[PDB]
């Protein structure tokens, strides 16, 4: 996954940390992605 | 040897530990306290309105303690006891 900076918009805590949280969170969003792509294309083949 | 100087110069470095231990306790407290209050309005810009409410309790409870040397601090060096 590439990065894209948006501009701009109390800012947030993580518990323990944002790096750890980011590691276990990234995989879970790759498989989301994948879930939502297979939904899709069960709706398209129907 | 006067019994009143070695009662004045007695009197005179009591105070000056009052004082010391008072004005230790009084500034460290205070930082501290204010640590939070700093660390907590950064966090949350707005929440400033409800944590002096707080704050000021404990900077009570530091200052009063440190008035409170600062009385009989006078009350050594002025109305010293047991002078004669």
């Amino acid at each position: 996954m590439e990065v894209e900076y948006v501009g701009e918009v109390t800012l947030y805590s993580f518990e323990p940390d944002p790096e750890t949280l980011f590691d276990a969170l990234l995989p879970r969003y790759i498989a989301t992605r994948v879930y939502a792509a297979l939904l899709e294309a069960a709706a398209s083949e129907s | 040897l006067d019994p009143n100087a070695i009662i004045t110069a007695g009197a005179l470095i009591g105070g000056g530990l009052i004082m010391g231990g008072g004005a230790i306790g009084a500034g460290i407290g205070d930082g501290i306290a204010g640590n939070a209050l700093i660390s907590g309005i950064a966090r949350q810009p707005e929440a400033q309105g409800r944590l002096f409410t707080p704050f000021f309790i404990t900077v009570g409870l530091v200052e009063a303690a440190y008035f409170i040397n600062l009385a009989f601090m006078a009350l050594f060096v002025f109305a010293t006891p047991g002078l004669q």
